[PDB]
């Protein structure tokens, strides 16, 4: 029976609720005081992280001025003005000339001067009490992407001393850049992610489970790799072109024919039947 | 490729032979497939670089849902998307990994 | 901006939920059916009705989607049931039936464990539904979580192989923490009192890095209490008040960077509140 | 000049790292660096350094 008096550990059904969804949407419902309705309700004024900064925020490691650059004038564009005064200072302070050098007795390295490693420990302290996860990811980015007997422990803690970001903190650097790469992923910009994780230190595992091999074109052995170890010459040739691949490919698994990625492409752009003249619609037996 | 067609098509015997078999690296079998998990492992296939998703999932442009496979870098994942990936880029998208596998061939 | 949508159900509301991209949304009514929608550009299109329960639904909740389009609803007539998504139509996929009593509460763990989903009934017992593959699943059943009932259970964000741990709370008026053991026993880890009635809501905060963990408690009595704990070593939980409401506190959710808090209550209205620099809690609204 | 010649940061954020900067420079005998900036700051850091600590660098 329900409602009877065998429901006194249940606790009274709830009539209201409200809930965080998504990245900048707030989910709720009310008693209507016939059912009631649904608000959802966009809050990206809140938070301490704007999605078009997202969009607008690139990461080149080849160049470090450029992108400082750039991504102050997207911040000014946007803005913010702390922003725009963070990625100058960070434009000045990661030049090319402040490069530490081998010896410590030439010079004292630029990371010892408090216009460096202690300038940059403030910034992130302040933007840890703020919680803006976007820029601490990008500057310990940033700023990470620049590294790139008594005498071995003095070369030692001179190597270990010449970083603007200490290295006992690597972890909690990990997890800001994992962080803002989770946020990027669920506001659906995947190569902003991928960027992101590639200045990750710690790398990831291998994956365990099936794998790809090739039968040799000349000795027909199961063969791992792009070249065989009994012939030694290329195992896997194209479809198409008859040449030897060596970098991406695609291939049919209920026939077991393939080859250049855009050579296919171009092949199937217009045909359905496997180019080898197995008689498999590829098409049709690989797009499950 | 219209040739090898005509002349598969007149004769049977002419037939081409498999290139490409499945392995896995843990259970060490052999695998004919489709096949959803490792028959013998239960291990999933390789998930896309770019939207973690296991092959064979689903979801004209249909071609876009195959698998780009490097078997330099041993990296792979949707058509699409490594495409777009790459035509901007010139870095296999996974984190440590530098082989330049839509660049490689030319 | 608004988008105002109809559940165009026959009774009263009980939950809600978006998917987690923000782009569809799982309703749940005591017309013992689950509506799901489409709500892209501020439209309304009836996606799914699922009627597979013989009673009132209280909880939905979506899982990660690396592992696909899944859902996972509880309901009043002690069953749990996952929804998937195959071929562009919804079906459901799989059922438990474990318990004694109604199950109130269910939650999925973070993408990082796997797939694992954790349930919280009245009977008294808890019960974890690990994914196995070949779409068969594990139960594993922590009997006598509670001395009356479960009510609410919430995991924890993820650190660095692996160590889980949840929490979860009941009638007793407790909280009790809950991690997992090597050999895969779950063993009971630390007990925090101070509500003086039955305990409705637990939420434990994401984590973006900083060292210190933060729980949000809710009960009967209208206590909302914020738990913090800024060391690891210690394990130790300082609680503090946030306000004392004149009516029953059912429902409390995070914010993505776990900075404002949203409060629903028996008064049938809605706060937000953010902490202050002085350490205190301020209202929004 | 970025520092000081200019939703914003508060408006003494850099003035400890301004005076550790000036006695990072006069501890290792470069009293001219730090001559020269506390000439040119003027009043925006002259009251965050004790009168001794200048006449010793001055002289
Ligand atoms: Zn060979
Ligand atoms: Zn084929
Ligand atoms: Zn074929
Ligand atoms: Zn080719
Ligand atoms: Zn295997
Ligand atoms: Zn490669
Ligand atoms: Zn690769
Ligand atoms: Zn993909």
């Amino acid at each position: 029976a329900y409602g009877s008096y065998q429901d006194a550990n249940i606790p009274f059904p709830r009539t209201s609720g409200a809930r965080f969804c998504g990245a900048g949407y707030l989910v709720y419902f009310t008693r209507p005081m016939a059912a009631g309705k649904v608000i959802i309700q966009d809050i990206a004024c809140l938070l301490p992280v704007h999605k078009s900064l997202g969009e607008l925020y690139i990461l080149n490691v080849n160049d470090i001025q450029e992108t400082c650059q750039k991504n102050a004038a997207s911040a000014l564009l946007v803005g913010r003005k702390d922003l725009v005064q963070v990625w100058s200072l960070a434009t000045v302070a990661t030049d090319l000339c402040l490069g530490p050098k081998s010896d410590p007795d030439l010079e004292t390295p630029w990371a010892r001067h408090p216009f460096g490693r202690q300038l940059l420990e403030s910034l992130l302290a302040h933007y840890c009490r703020l919680r803006d996860v976007q820029t601490l990811a990008m500057l310990c980015s940033v700023f990470e992407a620049q590294s790139r007997d008594p005498r071995e422990r003095e070369r030692d803690q001179h190597d270990k001393n010449k970083r603007l970001l200490d290295p006992a903190n690597t972890q909690q650097f990990d997890d800001f850049k994992k962080c803002y790469g989770e946020i990027l992923y669920r506001w659906g910009l995947r190569e902003k992610r991928a960027e992101v994780l590639k200045f990750v230190s710690c790398p990831p595992d291998p994956h365990k489970g099936i794998e790809f091999g090739v039968y040799c074109s000349h000795c027909r052995s199961e063969v791992r790799g792009t070249q065989c170890a009994i012939c030694k010459g290329f195992t896997f040739q194209c479809a198409i072109c008859h040449v030897a691949v060596r970098g991406s490919s695609n291939f049919c698994l209920t026939c077991g024919h393939g080859g250049h990625t855009s050579h296919m492409m171009e092949w199937f752009r217009t045909q359905e039947v496997c180019p080898t003249g197995c008689g498999c619609h590829c098409l049709l037996e690989s797009t499950f | 490729a219209e040739f090898d067609i005509h002349r598969s098509k007149l004769d049977p015997s002419s037939k081409p032979l498999a290139q490409v078999f499945v392995s896995c690296n843990f259970c060490g079998k052999s695998i004919s497939y489709k096949v959803t998990s490792c028959p013998g492992c239960r291990k999933p296939l390789p998930r896309c670089a770019l939207c973690l998703i296991n092959m064979g999932t689903p979801v004209l442009a249909q071609f876009n849902n195959w698998f780009t496979w490097c078997h330099n870098c041993r990296h792979g994942g949707h058509a699409g998307h490594m495409l777009s990936w790459f035509r901007d880029h010139a870095e296999c998208p996974v984190s440590a990994c530098t082989c330049k596998c839509m660049q490689l061939d030319t | 901006v608004i988008n105002t949508v109809d559940t165009s159900h026959e009774d009263m509301i009980h939950d809600a939920q978006m998917d987690y991209y923000g782009t569809r949304l799982a309703t749940c009514s005591s017309d013992r059916s689950v509506k799901i929608f489409d709500v892209r550009n501020g439209g309304q299109i009836l996606i799914a009705d699922l009627r597979g329960h013989e009673g009132p639904v209280w909880q939905v909740a979506w899982a990660h989607p690396m592992y696909g389009n899944i859902l996972a609803s509880c309901s009043y007539d002690r069953k749990v049931i996952i929804w998937r998504e195959e071929n562009g139509t919804w079906e459901k996929s799989h059922e438990h039936a474990g318990h004694d009593s109604s199950v109130n509460s269910v939650c999925w763990a973070p993408h990082d464990y796997g797939l694992i989903l954790a349930c919280g009934s009245s009977d008294g017992a808890i019960s974890l539904l690990t994914y196995t593959g070949e779409g068969q699943w594990e139960v594993k059943k922590i009997n006598n979580a509670h001395t009356i009932g479960c009510n609410a259970v919430s995991w924890a964000p993820a650190v660095v192989n692996y160590i889980k741990r949840f929490a979860s709370g009941g009638c007793d008026n407790l909280i009790k923490l809950w991690k997992e053991e090597e050999d895969g026993q779950w063993k009971e880890e630390q007990k925090l009192e101070a509500h003086s009635d039955w305990v409705r809501d637990v939420a434990w905060a994401p984590s973006i890095g900083l060292p210190t963990s933060t729980i949000a408690s809710c009960s009967q009595d209208g206590r909302v209490f914020i738990w913090t704990c800024d060391d690891a070593s210690s394990n130790t939980w300082s609680p503090k008040l946030l306000h004392k409401f004149n009516d029953v506190v059912w429902h409390v959710s995070w914010s993505i960077t776990a900075n404002i808090l949203a409060v629903s209550g028996g008064d049938n209205k809605v706060t937000l509140w953010k902490e202050s620099v002085d350490g205190q809690w301020v209202c929004i609204s | 000049r970025i520092i000081y010649c200019s939703s914003r940061l508060p408006p003494d954020f850099f003035g400890v790292l301004v005076r550790d900067m000036l006695h990072f420079y006069a501890e290792q005998g470069d009293v001219q660096m730090a001559v020269s900036v506390l000439i040119v700051l003027g009043e925006r850091v002259r009251k965050d350094i004790d009168e001794q600590t200048q006449e010793h660098w001055y002289t």
